[PDB]
């Protein structure tokens, strides 16, 4: 069909040829991606011979707009501010990296220019010559801290990767590697460890999870950093951290920033702002109810040209029985106000002092938002009869929601209001009538959802266990 | 199948001059469908190169055999 | 069938208001005047039940009270047999109901529907 | 053949046009 259409192209070339094509990629000259996918996909073996090479490398610096430097065949340099690497300003040249130096001797020029990117992106900073080089050592010296109290807390138990990532100081961190900042994996949901049962060990991927990198930016205002390691005496249970002046009054923060926005709530800003007076959004943008955007998180995950059109209203299929959630935001909080939230990109904090309380808070909200997120869902169940066994979520507080069904044996409705006041203990109290047949035990439900993942499939855990009774 | 095998190069040829014309355009999924298609097209086709290198030694004794066979016959 | 499966199927398809009172007429034959069904109950029921009351079973009864379907006295007192009370928004949303037809609570019926009405307060 | 086309390819990425054209002379061999 479309494989004879493009023999069919091949004759209209045939009529026309490959060195005409040639001819006119050349005039289109006189006037970086696909390449290196496709050249995986050719790759049976890799290219022995390599003439020039030099040529295209100059080429990838000129489209970067990095300035090359070449001594003899073998060394090339591109040069800028103080990211200068070679290919065979104010440091030494830290590593061979072999995730470099693997790209370059397969087939992968495309690979390298990514990692160049990344470099000149993390060297973007306002700051020039003396006060870059001293910001970079406020970086170094947060990255040194972090990786220590990450090792304190292994010393102190031996814990698996998957507990350090769900449960543990900072969190599983990777330091930098070329232009890739630090990254801590903040929280490990259980259905996304689970693959089409992953067993994590210390191969754990860069991007299996969710994950935050720290970074230092320029700020508007102006700020004391510490420009030295400041945890030179380190208590042997948690941290204690020598008081600042080193430090000095660079005009920038360090940051956490999150690949994807994270919808965090009202309620959320106020318990973190407790812990850091640096205003977080300082000029207070926009804030709408909290369920659309984690509708809206959870939907552009995976992204599709029609647009759900769910009116709140998100159907779930599932192995047995079919379900309809009614997200019901705009359910009035004792307040008075709907939950209401803005998505939060970058978090920014002085020191790492307050980084354990914030992250504590940070692990909270994420757990809700996946608790919530596992429902939302692309779902055109149109004029279904049979099954469709509907349960709803109305936000009844800042931090808790309720999902509302008919008794699954009986006719009152049952609601289960889930307070998510830990990220691994959410707890859940069951809400029947006075007559009614005892419907779940709270500790079975949670043996299953542990054991696989997400809360449409709660719900199908309470129908289940209440039907086999 | 001389004719066959022919053939089945001459479109080899022809698709990847095509392709190449593409790829000059490009600079997505349907190039990534063109190479693997081509993958599967050309891995035949070096199956095709193998039966060539076995007919350069069984095939090339049995031709040698039939035309030894009619000088001596004559 | 029951009215708790049409308000039910009322809140499954999002219907607006005025689509739900057609519904509700074409699933009902005999309309009883809608309390001897006792609709205001079904709706309290199924409205107060996850705890911050939905806003599309609320509309429903706003509905219902605004427009002539439902006595203001099968109103108080299926507003009277709700309790609780740990709940300020549920409350909020019945006293918001009361303020609706209270200082007009005019009855146009029988007597009966009067002393009804009296109890009711 | 292919393996001869695979060093095409290693040409056309470093550039080419020459490269196609052996590749048609390869054919002809």
């Amino acid at each position: 069909l479309s494989k004879m259409s493009s023999l069919l192209e091949r004759l209209h070339a045939k009529f026309n040829p490959w060195s005409e094509t040639i001819k006119l990629v050349r005039q289109v000259m006189e006037k970086q991606h696909l390449v290196s996918c496709l050249e995986t996909l050719q790759k049976a073996l890799k290219v022995t011979s390599l003439p020039a090479m030099t040529d295209r490398l100059e080429s990838i610096a000129r489209q970067n707009g990095l300035g090359s430097h070449l001594s003899a065949s073998g060394t090339e340099c591109y040069i800028t501010s103080d990211m200068f690497y070679v290919e065979v300003h104010h440091g030494e040249n830290p590593v061979s990296c072999p995730e470099l130096v693997q790209q370059l001797r397969e087939k992968n020029f495309d690979e390298f220019s990514k990692h160049l990117k990344g470099l000149v992106n993390l060297y973007n900073l306002p700051g020039d010559n003396k006060l870059k080089t001293k910001m970079y050592l406020a970086l170094q010296s947060l990255e040194q801290d972090l990786s220590k109290m990450a090792i304190m807390y292994w010393k102190a138990t031996n814990a698996g990767p998957l507990d350090k990532i769900l449960h543990g100081s900072v969190g599983y961190l990777t330091p930098r590697s070329g232009g890739h900042l630090m990254n801590l994996k903040y929280y490990v949901s259980p259905s996304d460890l689970l693959d089409d049962i992953i067993l994590h060990e210390n191969n754990v991927s860069r991007s299996l999870g969710m994950n935050a990198s720290v970074t230092i930016e320029g700020t508007s205002a102006v700020y004391k950093l510490p420009i030295a390691p400041l945890i030179m005496g380190s208590h042997p249970v948690d941290n204690k951290w020598t008081p600042s002046f080193n430090s000095v009054d660079l005009p920038a923060c360090f940051f956490l920033k999150f690949p994807q926005p994270i919808p965090v709530s009202r309620a959320f800003v106020q318990k973190l702002q407790n812990c850091t007076g640096i205003p977080l959004f300082e000029t207070q943008p926009t804030y709408a109810p909290l369920y659309e955007l984690i509708t809206q998180f959870e939907l552009s995950k995976d992204p599709d040209p029609i647009p759900l059109n769910h009116n709140m209203r998100f159907y779930a299929a599932l192995p047995g029985q079919q379900h309809c959630y009614f997200l019901n935001k705009d359910a009035p909080l004792p307040d008075g106000r709907s939950l209401q939230g803005t998505l939060v990109s970058k978090i920014t904090f002085q020191h790492p002092g307050r980084v354990p309380l914030i992250l504590n808070l940070i692990r909270h909200q994420v757990a809700y938002n996946t608790l919530i997120g596992s429902c939302v869902k692309r779902t055109i169940l149109k004029e279904d009869s049979p099954g469709l066994l509907q349960f709803e979520v109305c936000p009844l507080s800042e931090s808790r929601f309720s999902v509302s069904f008919q008794h699954p044996v009986n006719d009152s409705l049952v609601c289960v209001v889930m307070d998510v006041q830990d990220s691994t203990h959410v707890s859940c109290k069951l809400y029947k009538g006075l007559s009614d047949a005892l419907i779940c035990t709270d500790d079975f439900i949670a043996k299953v959802v542990q054991r696989c993942m997400s809360i449409p499939v709660t719900m199908r855990a309470i129908r289940r266990k209440a039907e086999t009774i | 199948t001389r004719e066959r095998l022919l053939s089945a190069l001459e479109d080899l040829e022809v698709l990847s001059r095509e392709l190449i014309e593409m790829l000059a355009i490009s600079r997505e999924n349907q190039v990534l469908e063109l190479l693997i298609h081509r993958d599967g097209e050309f891995q035949e086709l070096m199956k095709l190169a193998l039966n060539q290198g076995k007919i350069h030694h069984e095939m090339q004794v049995l031709e040698k055999e039939v035309e030894k066979r009619d000088s001596d016959i004559q | 069938v029951n009215l708790k499966q049409a308000i039910l199927q009322a809140w499954k398809e999002r219907w607006s208001d005025y689509q739900w009172a057609i519904n509700m007429k074409k699933f009902f034959p005999k309309g009883a005047t809608w309390d001897i069904l006792n609709l205001a109950d079904a709706l309290l029921e199924q409205a107060m039940i996850g705890p911050s009351p939905n806003p599309l079973i609320l509309s429903y009864l706003k509905y219902a009270i605004s427009s002539q379907m439902v006595s203001y006295s099968s109103v108080l007192t299926a507003i009277s047999k709700f309790d609780d009370f740990s709940r300020d928004l549920c409350v909020q949303a019945l006293l918001d109901i009361m303020d609706m037809f209270c200082d007009r609570l005019s009855c146009h019926g029988k007597a009966e529907e009067c002393i009804g009405l009296c109890r009711a307060l | 053949f292919l393996p001869l086309v695979h060093n095409i390819i290693k040409c056309m990425d470093k550039d080419q046009d020459l490269n196609a054209l052996k590749s048609k002379f390869q054919e002809m061999r």
